[PDB]
């Protein structure tokens, strides 16, 4: 019933400027925080920026600056994304996202399929130093993950979130601030782990398990990605 | 605070300044109680004003959004649903006036008006309802005149019911139920024989609540 | 009638205290003491009886 | 001389 | 002519000043604890503009006693240069935040009983802190150029010291008095005159409007708006006579210093701006029993307050 | 008449039932704890003020987690309150603004809502759309919801204004249980630790131990002089309290069927609107017409302590399942977290 779509993106001229649109179906957009996140053509993905519900708090990233604006249209359930000056560093396959924020909420519930834009010719590092591993059918693998600083807050929780981006398939979140089940989602993905680095479990790892798996702190608003562990079926 | 900490703060001042809105608007539309004890004029003028539980009414007359719960089909104890109805303006208490020569059918020793009175008589004196007035209503003033012509009034009120003309029999029933009021003071009864045909019932209650909100803003006020 | 629906709700109403009178009992004495014993026995947990540390609570703190 | 009244007492002008 | 010389004027002054303190500083001290403790229950919307009247006439009568033994002691007054610029502050805001609350109360009293199903959403919008904050903001600034004159130092030299208005630090003597004198008619335009005009003109619509509601031919209905139109009167009219004798003979002497008014007046014209003063202090302490204790429950309240 | 004959057999009965407890009222729990240590004074001081209700909160509801809460108003509104922070999880606006009990369920996927409107609406609070909505409208009683409590995410037990209590399945929205026992008005019900015997008291100065696998009145509990207004179940479910508007609150156990203890002072005369336990059952908290919610030694019936700070009459009251806190409502429009 969830839906959301992007619009607008392709080629763009250096320097060039375009707003990207996302329209929302199916859930209350304006009870919805809503994110952007790159992904470079190759390597993991990026958070963009964020716009909370009502408008109140509008943060954005390092690399991007003013040339990137986000708006949001509580009517019409229309989600933007503005530039102003594209380097060539800003080629990406853009994805939405939906956040919610309440006690037992699960942030980063919900992606979308995300546009291509492609150019014309401090913050917790989290590293995920493993790369590829073959992987069996049955066989119980862990992913490993490790961040530059405690994201176990005073409040009790830690705040790392877990990523599955299947091959061709927008990401989509597997468990949420350190083990804690998303929803739509096997069992069979556990969790499990504490201190500052976390490990993971798939225990009956099976055909929809293969992709790579990304990270993600939501200590700090940097939001700082990781280099994913893809699982070759090997 | 964390980022979800601080998001779910203005999550929740944006839920406090939708209440505060909502409480806003609530606080400027006036509460009725439909309440009173012959059902057959119940309908009559709920429609009237209009055009398995608690019913609703939303009329607006003269820029005021009015709201009046008809609480006849609950049929259980009222000791314990009626504080519920303390912040209404005003109590809608519509009786009949053609029970004179009637004997309620059912107890055949008392009679219909003679147990409204009594009905009346605990609303009027009621704990919750010190200081909200009741706008009164006489229905049936037809059907009282034309008994009023066939029989006089005695049968009905034997201890000096009047006259036989109905203008002196209605004028002595209506104060027969204004003088039950012990706090005379307070509140203010509303009397008004409302015609079946008549129309100006709705803004009789209109005024009678204009009145009613002056005097509570007198109230709230030092002017009191 | 009329008369049938009393007689049978004064048959429904015999039937049902004679069902809550063939209800087997325990002293009250015996009854105090297992309150009284589940109270000594949860006395050591209970929060608002003893107040805990303003660490260990989750207000004060 | 007249006084200004502003000598004596407060409440100047 | 000149030469004020009342004997009795001089050794009665000190006396009611400390009367009116000994009074009016009670009167409000009641009112304080009760607006204050008896609050959240009541929930009155007259709560906040009480609460400041009562404040306001608090600090105008608090720092009494040092102006009194200004007048006893023939002038000569002992304190700092600093301390009557304060005195001066607080007396002069305290009296602009006194007419400005009688007029927002009267304000408010308009919004809640002349259109009460047309100026709901005005009276909640403005009727409030918001009011309450612009009115002690403007009493402040209105208040502003009072500290940028009084000193303090002799000037007959005879161990009499005064802290007159100099007047000479923002100006020159020879436009001195012209320039005061539009210093206090501006002051009289913003202090008895226009709270009296609006406080009048809508205390008047609420006679009007009251005299056709509560006007009920029955026994109790008469004695209740007889109460109301009776009390309405009893509020406006004892503002208009004791803030009024002050401002008018204020400004009557004020013309005639420009007029030359003739001296077989000055004797009072000269020596009656003390009792004007004392009439107008009084007037702080006759508010809390008018403007505040009237209404029964708030007097219930009272016997509540220890 | 035979309706004589009859109506004999039955004062018979009830001459046998009243027989058997006083002979198995051997002794009195007053005389059996006596000898244990006075519990002292307990002085709770107000933790969170939980502002923003806007009308007389007439029940309120603790989570199965001990932080999340549910409150309800004449409003209209159910607010989720994050106690800890007092950040407002969720804001329902209601059908019907004539709420006059709400229920958290276990689980915490689910709150229902009653009133005047004998309907008892079932909100889902777990949803992918991002918002409250009302998942079913329990629907089929003559009177006013007074409370409900959840057995289970897919099961309800409801006491209504009329005598009828009931058992209602959440997906069919069928009446599993008729519940028929009553000669009044019923208003609180309690539910047993274990959810198998869940006892309610009404307007008949009468509690009824009701079996709920069945359904069947097991047991009538008699001793009040007007109609009770709150219950609660003890933590091990073999006694509750009961409170009413004759100024007194009782302890009615089951094994025996007989009152146990009455908690009542000369200084009371107003009535009691909510009664709660506290873990371990030795406070019973009891939320006044006085406007304060007083503490009760449970095994002691002797004053443990006051929890003075509401304006208007204590309405809802309501211990955490871990037992660190004590959540009081008022009429005045205020929750206050107590411990």
């Amino acid at each position: 019933d969830v839906q959301l779509v992007e619009s607008g993106g392709g080629l763009v001229q250096p320097g060039g400027s375009r707003k990207l649109s996302c329209s929302a179906s199916g859930f209350a957009f304006s009870s919805f925080g809503m994110h952007w996140v790159r992904q470079a053509p190759e390597k993991g993905l990026e958070w963009v920026a964020y716009i909370s519900s009502g408008s109140g708090t509008i943060y954005y990233a390092d690399t991007v600056k003013g040339r990137f604006t986000i708006s949001r249209d509580d009517p019409k359930n229309t989600l933007f994304l503005q530039m102003t000056s594209l380097r060539s560093e800003d080629t990406a396959m853009y994805y939405c996202v939906r956040s919610i924020y309440y006690y037992g909420s699960s942030p980063f519930d919900f992606w979308g399929q995300g546009t291509t834009l492609t150019v014309s010719s401090s913050d917790i590092v989290m590293t995920q130093a493993t790369s590829s591993v073959p992987v069996t059918p049955g066989e119980s693998v862990s992913i490993s993950c490790r961040s530059s600083k405690s994201l176990l807050h005073s409040n009790g929780n830690t705040y790392l979130y877990w990523f599955l981006q299947r091959p061709g398939q927008s990401p989509q979140l597997l468990i949420y601030r350190m083990s804690n089940l998303a929803s739509g989602v096997p069992d069979r993905f556990s969790g499990s782990g504490s201190g500052t680095a976390f490990t993971l479990t798939i225990s009956r790892l099976e055909a929809e398990d293969v992709g790579v798996y990304y990270c993600m702190q939501h200590l700090e608003y940097p939001l700082t990605f990781g280099a994913g562990t893809k699982l070759e079926l090997k | 605070l964390s980022a979800e900490d601080k998001a779910a703060v203005e999550r929740s001042k944006m839920i406090d300044r939708n209440l505060r809105e909502d409480g806003e608007k609530a606080a400027r539309e006036v509460k009725l109680l439909l309440l009173g004890a012959g059902e057959s004029g119940k309908n009559t003028i709920v429609k009237q004003m209009k055009i398995t539980g608690i019913v609703e009414t939303h009329f607006t007359f003269k820029d005021l959004h009015f709201k009046m719960f008809d609480v006849g089909a609950q049929r259980s104890e009222r000791k314990k649903w009626i504080h519920c109805f303390e912040g209404v303006t005003a109590i809608i208490f519509c009786v009949a006036l053609s029970d004179y020569d009637l004997v309620l059918a059912e107890d055949e020793e008392m009679n219909r008006m003679h147990e409204s009175m009594k009905l009346f008589d605990s609303i009027c004196n009621n704990k919750w309802f010190t200081d909200t007035s009741i706008i009164l209503f006489l229905n049936k003033k037809d059907l009282f005149e034309e008994k009023i012509k066939k029989s006089p009034l005695t049968i009905c009120y034997p201890e000096y019911a009047g006259s036989n003309t109905y203008e002196e029999a209605a004028a002595y029933i209506q104060c027969q139920f204004e003088d039950l009021n012990k706090r005379k003071d307070t509140k203010e009864i509303y009397t008004h024989f409302t015609c079946s045909t008549d129309t100006k019932n709705v803004q009789f209650v209109f005024d009678a609540v204009t009145d009613v909100i002056i005097k509570n803003n007198l109230k709230d006020c030092g002017l009191f | 009638s009329n008369n049938t629906a009393s007689i049978a709700q004064a048959r429904k109403l015999v039937e049902q205290l004679k069902m809550e009178a063939n209800i087997d009992r325990i002293k009250v004495s015996k009854a105090a003491a297992d309150l009284m014993a589940y109270c000594e026995a949860h006395a050591k947990e209970d929060p608002l009886l003893t107040p805990v540390p303003a660490s260990e609570n989750p207000f004060r703190e | 001389q007249r006084p200004r009244l502003s000598h004596k007492g407060p409440m100047p002008f | 002519c000149e030469y004020t010389d009342w004997k009795s004027s001089g050794a009665l002054i000190p006396a009611i000043y400390m009367l009116v303190f000994l009074l009016g500083t009670t009167g409000n001290g009641l009112v304080l604890w009760t607006v204050f403790r008896s609050s959240r229950e009541k929930r009155r919307s007259a709560d906040i503009f009480i609460a400041s009247l009562a404040v306001a006439d608090l600090t105008f009568v608090v720092t009494l006693p040092l102006w009194a033994t200004y007048t006893y002691r023939d002038y000569d007054w002992p304190f700092g240069t600093f301390f009557c610029k304060l005195s001066s502050y607080l007396i002069f805001v305290n009296m602009y935040a006194s007419v400005f609350c009688l007029t927002g109360l009267s304000f408010d009293r308009y919004l809640a009983i002349v259109r009460p199903v047309a100026n709901a959403r005005l009276r909640l919008r403005v009727s409030g802190a918001v009011a309450t904050a612009v009115l002690w903001v403007l009493a402040a600034l209105l208040a502003m150029p009072v500290m940028v004159l009084r000193t303090t130092g002799d000037l007959e030299n005879t161990t009499k010291v005064q802290c007159y208005m100099d007047y000479s630090m923002v100006a020159t003597v020879s436009s001195e008095w012209a320039w005061e004198v539009g210093l206090g008619v501006s002051s009289t335009t913003v202090g008895f005159v226009v709270p009296f005009t609006i406080m009048l003109t809508c205390y008047f619509f609420i006679a009007q409007t009251i005299a056709g509601h509560f006007r009920k031919e029955r026994i109790e209905g008469l004695r209740k708006r007889r109460r109301l139109l009776s009390i309405i009167v009893v509020l406006v009219v004892t503002f208009a006579l004791c803030w009024m004798p002050y401002h008018l003979v204020k400004t009557l002497y004020m013309l005639g210093s420009l007029l030359h008014w003739p001296c077989d007046f000055d004797l009072f014209l000269m020596n009656i701006f003390p009792y004007c003063t004392c009439i107008s202090y009084v007037n702080s302490c006759l508010n809390p029993f008018l403007y505040a204790f009237f209404d029964p429950r708030f007097r219930q309240a009272c016997t509540s307050m220890l | 008449s035979e309706l004589d004959q009859l109506r004999q057999e039955a004062e018979q009965l009830k001459n046998q039932i009243r027989d058997a407890r006083k002979a198995c009222a051997d002794a009195t729990l007053s005389q059996i704890t006596n000898n244990i240590d006075p519990v002292g004074r307990i002085q709770m001081r107000t933790r969170r003020t939980l502002r923003g209700h806007l009308a007389k909160i007439y029940a309120m509801h603790w989570g199965t987690d001990s932080r999340l809460l549910v409150s309800a108003s004449q409003d209209g509104k159910l607010i989720i309150w994050d106690s800890y922070t007092t950040n407002k999880v969720h804001a329902i606006p209601l059908r019907s603004s004539w709420v006059m009990t709400c229920a958290y369920a276990p689980s915490g996927n689910y709150v229902a809502c009653g009133g005047l409107d004998n309907i008892c609406s079932i909100y889902n609070l777990k949803t992918r759309e991002g918002n409250v909505r009302v998942s079913r409208e329990l629907a089929g009683h003559t009177g006013y919801l007074s409370c409900c409590r959840f057995l289970d995410d897919n099961q309800i037990v409801t006491s209504s204004g009329d005598t009828t209590c009931a058992l209602w399945d959440i997906e069919t929205g069928q009446q599993t249980t008729t519940f028929t026992g009553h000669t009044g008005d019923v208003m609180s019900l309690s539910l047993a630790p274990d959810t198998r015997l869940f006892v309610s008291g009404a307007c008949d100065a009468s509690a009824k131990l009701w079996d709920v696998r069945e359904g069947m009145c097991r047991q009538t509990f008699t001793g009040h002089e007007s109609d009770i207004n709150a219950i609660c179940f003890f933590p091990n479910g073999n006694a509750f309290a009961t409170g009413s508007d004759d100024a007194t609150c009782r302890l009615f156990d089951l094994r025996a069927d007989q009152e146990l203890m009455t908690y009542s002072h000369d200084n009371i005369i107003c009535g009691i609107t909510s009664v709660s336990f506290s873990k371990s059952g030795r406070l019973l908290l009891a939320g006044y017409d006085d406007f304060n919610c007083n503490v009760w030694d449970a095994l002691k019936a002797d004053r443990a302590g006051v929890l003075a700070g509401h304006d208007n009459r204590v309405s809802c009251l309501g211990v955490t399942d871990d037992g660190m806190a004590v959540a009081t409502g008022s009429w005045d429009s205020f929750l206050k977290i107590w411990n």
